[PDB]
């Protein structure tokens, strides 16, 4: 299967910083640009950042740039996210997507509903 | 044999008719050009529509200068489009309309808009890009209770380009959030063009009457440039 | 709460993972290893079919082996005499994003549909002699991916609100509802006996239905991305799978878990089409990259290419009789190979 | 709390699946060599045939 | 009566030199560029269609114009004297006749079917040929070969005995043996200078014209800058054609016209001549090659395999 | 024929 499964996340104090952990099983993780995308509560499923096969190009939402700093280490197939200075509007589900498919530069996978490739999802409380 | 030829005669005779009525078929298809409406729920697409039809699949038919337009918006879909979008290979350009009010979407926006353009199959086709409900923009940008730097931190560090026309009256802080709109879709459109395709952006409310005239105007554009493309002027 | 649930629901995963570990006792390659190959297969272009004004995107093959239907996005879907190159008829479609077509077993109905999200059924055997549609089946809340016949009243669906359905053409109406897929399903297979049927979706997985229950028999997983393409393999124990991980893979009904995986490493382009030959030792799988490519079944040897295409190839399709194999894509024209 | 009805489903399909006997993958193998090996002489891809035979000459 | 010469008509050995030297240039880069659109055209498959095709009848027809008359040209140079004999006589100006039509004529087929395409709506599609444009490029074979029939016809060999020696020299026969031919001798120049040069630039100029107008006259800014530039690419290549070639038929013309029997100086007059039109021999086939480097100037679709 | 025209020939290109 392919399974994405998200660690970190938890109660923090207004400022601080967590790290979000997703690891990556049965697809080749080099291969693929991977996302972030949060629900807050009460709120549709928006997109954080997003990161290349490499790791040589990264993008953010406006809103956390210089807060958020994506990572990923390809050898140990883990996506992370460090959070810095997290404030009380930046609680929500956060999850790692995966792009639908190998080899592109366009994803399509903030959905309202289901979308396949994307881990349960951790809860940030600040 | 003389059933076996009898026949045979017959069959062709058959695809004679077929074959005629495939030509006129193919007359009138490629006399026709096709788009693809594309935009979120909010976004004006239904004032379009009626500026439109004023002259679940939403078609559009529409009429300037005796050249036929074909509209088409696709409304009875899940969220997933990255599937169905692949139908609208060959079509001539994807109208993209944005609210340029709401800075909450304009994010997903823009990411829709970075998804279609580098999509493996839909990067030959031009967007006409339609920013709406400008007079909503302008009147939050006078209102100042709500800021756009705090959904695009680059705000603070932008200056209008030289070539921006403002409309007569227009406050210079209108101006510049407007076209900071417009500059975040021609950055990405820029950043992988490759001279493929390109993007026109334009500027509308939901009482303009000339939508039609500028989707003409910019369909003769893109088909030009697919024509001197094709015979190796550039 | 939900603890128990929860707990149950996970470890069940586990449970049937084991049993298939278990199973897997050797890897087909070290059972085919010492097989002859099928050697180097250099079919070529028989026959190329021209009419459509736009891209085709299915195509289906009739009982006999010689008629032919196709469905083009331009709103046409023509029935070819392969034999003769002529046409028979010219259907006119009320929406022009048709994206499925499938001839009916006797060959007295032919079906398709698309982002109109219905299902329409035509007559070719009219009294009055003219094609016209027969039954234009609703229900479905997305478009219609793929459609196959089992008999002349029921046809077999698959729509993009992930659900599978199983229509009685002279009702109208629904008769048993597939679901379970989490994404778009993409592709159906039926049975060489009719009994079950399978459909590939876009979540990575592909899943066994019983048409006479309703009920899912097996979920078979291991592709990285969506499935784009189902088979049967000929026994009917067995069915490929296409996908935009540009592998293919071969799955075993009894077995319950992969058997072998197609790929190469030039290869980074997806599957758009699989079908096997008649005796099942070739598999042949379209590709976006134009190429339709030849697998020998048991050894995952690409044992040729029909390069014949430009733009990608969008439908494959092999006679009952397996006397050629019929290839459409983008271009607008059908190329028949043997 | 609601949630309950919906998270039976996540269980009922795949105990349903889990419960089905299964065959070795040596011998669906040998289903298939024997299946494939049965039919080559009827496969006009696997074995070309006489032009005269092919009615696409 | 015709009274001697001042005196007497030759080729400088510098002269001789230094157009060899330009030539053996000219004959490599031309066959180098032209060879290169001809695998572009011929070896990858997706490039060739209508448009293109065009382009591969022009190129088809430089490669004989190069091939055919810089070879003999060059030897002549220096030589002095034909080689081939009666047969090739009849031969040689018959096809260069022919390849310069295909050129002229390929070059307004390619202003007409620019015009058109810029014009109308919808000219996009993959590998295809038009029926129109296939029957159009054999057409203009055709026709070139059929204009071109009269240079086989009238040419023949002649020994003649010039300042106490003996020479045979091929050249279009001063006595004709039917009224057309001798038509065809009285007009030959001005009809060179007619349907060769002056008909392809007309139906060239006034086919960009309308198709500039088509572009600047009706509607980002940076379109604008594109269809300038293709204006001037355009009218660079009609004007780079109209003075590579000019020399020649301008050297034929001004034979017509200066060179009185009477004029004991004729010969001096005659010297230059042959200077102009060893030049425009050259310049010719620099006309030829001029094409394919505009391509990969201008076109980008080639520049991706054209050169590194 | 005047002997002068036919050199011209002789050493002129061929046209």
């Amino acid at each position: 299967q392919v399974q994405l499964q998200e660690s970190g996340g938890g109660l923090v104090q207004p400022g601080g910083s967590l790290r979000l952990s997703c690891a990556a099983s049965g697809f080749t993780f080099s291969n693929y640009k991977m996302n972030w995308v949060r629900q807050a509560p009460g709120k549709g499923l928006e997109w954080v950042s997003d990161i290349s096969q490499s790791g040589a190009s990264i993008s953010y939402t406006g809103s956390v740039k210089g807060r958020f700093t994506i990572s990923r280490d390809n050898a140990k197939n883990t996506l992370y996210l460090q959070m810095n200075s997290l404030k009380p509007e930046d609680t929500a589900v956060y999850y790692c997507a995966r792009c639908p498919a190998p080899f592109t530069r366009d994803c399509f996978d903030v959905t309202s509903t289901t979308y396949a490739y994307r881990g349960q999802g951790t809860q940030v409380t600040v | 044999t003389e059933d076996q030829r009898n026949e045979e005669k017959a069959q062709r005779e058959a695809n004679k008719k077929i074959e005629k009525q495939l030509q006129k078929d193919k007359q009138v298809y490629r006399a026709t050009h096709r788009l693809l409406l594309l935009g979120a729920d909010n976004s004006g697409k239904s004032t379009i529509v009626k500026q439109m039809r004023i002259l679940g699949i939403f078609e559009t038919k529409f009429q300037v200068d005796k050249v036929n337009f074909h509209m088409f918006d696709v409304g009875g879909q899940r969220d997933e489009r990255r599937k169905w979008i692949q139908c609208f290979n060959d079509v001539t350009a994807i109208i993209f309309v944005v609210d340029s009010s709401d800075y909450n979407r304009l994010q997903e926006a823009l990411n829709l808009f970075k998804s279609i353009w580098n999509n493996r199959w839909l990067r030959t086709i031009s967007v006409i890009l339609f920013l709406n409900k400008q007079d909503l923009l302008a009147e939050k940008v006078l209102a100042g209770k709500s800021k756009i730097e705090d959904y695009f931190p680059e705000f603070a560090r932008y200056t209008t380009p030289e070539d921006a026309t403002p409309e007569p009256g227009e406050d210079p802080r209108v101006t510049r959030a407007k076209y900071f709109i417009r500059d975040e879709f021609l950055r990405i459109s820029t950043a992988s063009g490759d001279g493929r395709h390109y993007c026109y952006p334009h500027f509308t409310c939901a009482v303009d009457t000339e939508n039609a005239r500028r989707i003409f105007n910019d369909c003769k554009d893109i088909i030009l440039q697919m024509n001197l493309r094709e015979y190796n002027l550039v | 709460e939900l603890d128990q649930l929860r707990q149950e629901a996970e470890q069940l995963k586990n449970q049937i993972r084991d049993a298939r570990k278990a199973c897997a006792d050797a890897t087909l390659s070290q059972i085919t290893n010492n097989i002859d190959p099928v050697g180097r297969i250099q079919m070529r272009t028989r026959r190329t079919l021209r009419g459509h004004l736009a891209k085709i995107y299915a195509m289906h093959w009739g009982t006999d082996s010689r008629l032919l239907v196709s469905a083009s996005q331009d709103g046409k879907l023509i029935i070819w005499d392969s034999y003769t190159t002529n046409k028979v008829h010219a259907i006119p479609l009320r929406s022009s994003w048709v994206m499925t077509c499938a001839y009916a077993p006797s060959g007295n109905y032919v079906a398709c549909g698309g982002l109109d999200n219905i299902c329409s059924i035509y007559n070719l055997k009219t009294r009055e002699g003219n094609v016209r549609v027969s039954r234009e089946l609703a229900g479905h809340t997305g478009y219609l991916s793929c459609c196959r016949f089992l008999d002349d009243n029921q046809i077999v669906t698959s729509s993009g609100d992930t659900t599978c359905a199983l229509w009685d053409i002279e009702t109208g109406q629904q008769t048993t509802t597939f679901t379970g897929h989490t994404g778009d399903v993409m592709s159906l297979s039926l049975a060489p006996d009719t009994r079950l049927f399978v459909s590939g979706a876009c979540d990575a997985s592909a899943k066994l239905w019983d048409v006479r229950e309703g009920m899912c028999r097996q979920t078979f997983t291991g592709h990285e991305s969506d499935i784009n393409a189902i088979c049967f393999f000929p026994n009917g124990n067995a069915f490929a799978t296409g996908s935009d991980d540009a592998t293919c893979r071969l799955f075993d009904l009894r077995a319950d878990q992969e058997l072998m995986t197609y790929s190469h490493d030039n290869i980074i382009c997806g599957i758009t089409s699989v079908s096997f030959s008649k005796s099942g030792r070739l598999l042949l799988a379209g590709y976006d990259d134009f190429n339709c490519n030849v697998w020998d079944a048991l050894k995952a040897d690409r044992a040729g290419v029909l390069a014949g295409h430009d733009n990608r190839v969008s439908c494959l399709g092999v006679t009952d009789d397996g006397m050629a194999v019929a290839t459409g894509s983008w271009d607008s024209f059908l190329k028949i190979w043997n | 709390t609601a949630s309950i009805a919906q998270a039976r489903k996540l269980v009922e399909q795949l105990k349903m699946e889990a419960n089905i006997d299964r065959i070795k993958v040596s011998k669906a193998a040998a289903d298939l060599m024997a299946y494939c090996e049965a039919h080559a002489k009827e496969d006009p891809l696997l074995t070309p045939v006489p032009a005269s035979e092919n009615p696409f000459r | 009566s015709p009274p001697p010469c001042q005196g007497p008509i030759e080729i400088k050995e510098t002269f001789k030199y230094i157009n060899t030297v330009v030539s053996c240039l000219v004959f490599v880069l031309g066959i180098i560029g032209n060879s290169t659109l001809l695998r572009i055209i011929y070896k990858n498959k997706c490039m060739r269609n209508g448009p293109n095709i065009l382009i591969a009848s022009l190129a088809l027809g430089d490669l004989l114009h190069i091939v055919i008359d810089i070879p003999i040209n060059v030897y002549k140079l220096l030589a002095e004297d034909w080689p081939f004999g009666a047969e090739m006589c009849k031969l040689v100006p018959f096809i260069q006749k022919a390849s310069v039509g295909i050129t002229v004529l390929s070059l307004c087929a390619l202003s007409i079917d620019r015009y058109r395409a810029v014009a109308s709506w919808s000219r996009i599609k993959g590998i295809g040929v038009p029926k129109w444009t296939a029957v159009e490029i054999v057409l203009i074979w055709v026709v070139s070969v059929v204009l071109a029939v009269p240079e086989a016809i009238g040419f023949d060999i002649i020994t003649m005995d010039y300042k106490g020696s003996y020479l045979r020299i091929c050249l279009l026969h001063p006595v004709q043996k039917t009224a057309f031919m001798q038509f065809y001798k009285t007009a030959k120049d001005w009809w060179l200078f007619s349907f060769y040069f002056c008909l392809p630039l007309a139906i060239t100029a006034f086919f960009y014209t309308l198709m500039t107008c088509e572009m600047l006259r009706k509607k980002l800014n940076d379109h604008l800058k594109q269809r300038r530039e293709v204006a001037k690419t355009v009218f660079c290549l009609v004007l780079v054609f109209a003075l590579c070639w000019l020399p020649l038929h301008l050297s034929r013309i001004l034979k017509l016209t200066l060179y009185n029997q009477n004029d004991p100086n004729r010969c001096e007059l005659l010297s230059f001549l042959l200077v102009l039109d060893y030049i425009g021999i050259n310049m010719a086939s620099l006309n030829s090659c001029i094409n394919p480097i505009a391509l990969y100037l201008v076109s980008k679709r080639f520049k991706n395999c054209f050169k590194s | 024929m005047d002997k002068e025209a036919v050199y011209f020939a002789h050493l002129d290109i061929i046209w």
